[PDB]
């Protein structure tokens, strides 16, 4: 993906 | 604080020419937070149909938006744009200034 | 020469009006080619450039995608943030994002960035190694134990390094008829009586791109920087910007004023008087 595609939380 | 108030800028894209197709552009930045109102007035009667730009935001955080409609100016008529923020106790209206 | 990807992401809460909002732009230098907005009917990845539009629905749909499911993660932030400050649930906050790679003229990448902001305040940086964190306040600080627990890093240093920097070389080459020639700006000066003893010149650069440039006015070859008024760069609508840099003079003296304009888009720069027999 052109995003970034991860996600991990505050 | 938090909160930071918007600058203004009211301006036409093209240089203005009575009689003349154009675009009557109001200027919105370095306000926080996003939410704000923005208006574009014809001798004080609101413009319908006014688009705007996708919220962004500058280096510091602050939000810019640019609110626009096709116009087409005249020597008697006034333009302006009416803003409205949680920094504002009442609404700002800046007059279009053709030299500016 | 250098050129840089970003997006920016906002997250507002609305408690009483609606679930949190997430807006999503990404910008090519300084012209914008997509938008998320989670408030449309059906929220998807948009085209903003005529250069993006050649991608195909394999981009189109990893990109909504991915926005989605950055919109809860930022729902689920937005609730780890009011643990952080111990704020009620009953305000609206806004959390913004904005990250992307920065291009040498060689066509590699010379920076990367990663910045978060809570309510229009630093929260947390990625530092210019791509390895470490600097983090604004102590709330920032737990989840910057959390980030590098988890060697999120790392992930932000293989993306910035690979997927930033070809994704932007792909842009623009797809682009480079709009985003790598520079538009230089059309110049020239006004001259608007305050009084019969003063009047103001003004110096005007219009339909320009990219946004940065510089407008200086000097009198007898002299930098005027404390009596200038300088607005901010302002975009036209058309994907080029305006700006104008003013000085109020006496009356007579006003052929001792130039204006010095500095722009990729000029082979050389430009140096300007009031010419009302032009």
């Amino acid at each position: 993906t052109s995003t970034l595609q991860e996600q991990i939380g505050w | 604080m938090i909160q930071r108030t918007p600058k203004i800028q009211v301006y036409s894209r093209h240089p203005a020419e009575n009689g003349k197709s154009n675009f009557l552009n109001c200027y919105v930045s370095g306000f926080h937070p996003s939410d704000i109102e923005v208006d574009l007035l014809k001798n004080g009667e609101r413009i319908e149909k006014v688009e705007h730009s996708d919220l962004s935001f500058s280096k510091d955080w602050s939000f810019y938006l640019l609110y626009y409609t096709e116009f087409t100016p005249t020597e008697k008529d006034e333009y302006a744009c009416r803003v409205n923020h949680v920094t504002l106790s009442q609404p700002k209206i800046v007059k279009w200034d053709r030299d500016m | 020469g250098s050129h840089s990807m970003r997006y920016f992401y906002t997250a507002m809460s609305r408690p009483g009006r609606g679930e949190p909002r997430f807006i999503a732009v990404g910008y090519v230098d300084d012209t914008q080619f997509v938008r998320f907005d989670s408030d449309a009917a059906s929220p998807r990845t948009e085209p903003r450039a005529p250069w993006i539009e050649q991608e195909g629905p394999e981009y189109w749909d990893g990109e909504t995608r991915n926005m989605k499911a950055s919109a809860q993660t930022y729902r689920e932030n937005l609730r780890i943030a009011l643990r952080y400050y111990n704020q009620s649930e009953a305000g609206s906050h806004i959390i913004q994002r904005m990250y992307g790679c920065d291009l040498g003229p060689d066509g590699r990448l010379l920076r990367g960035h990663d910045q978060s902001a809570y309510d229009g305040k630093d929260y947390i940086a990625l530092n210019e190694d791509l390895s470490s964190w600097t983090a604004a306040d102590t709330a920032a600080q737990i989840t910057q134990r959390k980030w590098e627990a988890a060697r999120v890093a790392e992930q932000l240093r293989a993306y910035l390094e690979g997927l930033c920097v070809e994704w932007l070389r792909r842009y623009l080459e797809n682009g480079k008829e709009t985003l790598q020639r520079a538009d230089p700006p059309k110049t020239h000066v006004t001259h608007h009586p305050v009084s019969d003893h003063e009047a103001t010149l003004r110096c005007w650069a219009l339909g320009f791109y990219p946004a940065e440039i510089t407008l200086t006015w000097q009198r007898d070859g002299e930098d005027q920087t404390q009596d200038t008024e300088l607005v901010e760069t302002r975009p036209a609508g058309d994907r080029t910007f305006q700006k104008w840099a003013a000085v109020v003079v006496p009356s007579g003296e006003e052929q001792r004023y130039t204006c010095h304009v500095q722009h990729e888009g000029l082979p050389k720069p430009l140096t300007l008087r009031w010419e009302p027999h032009h």
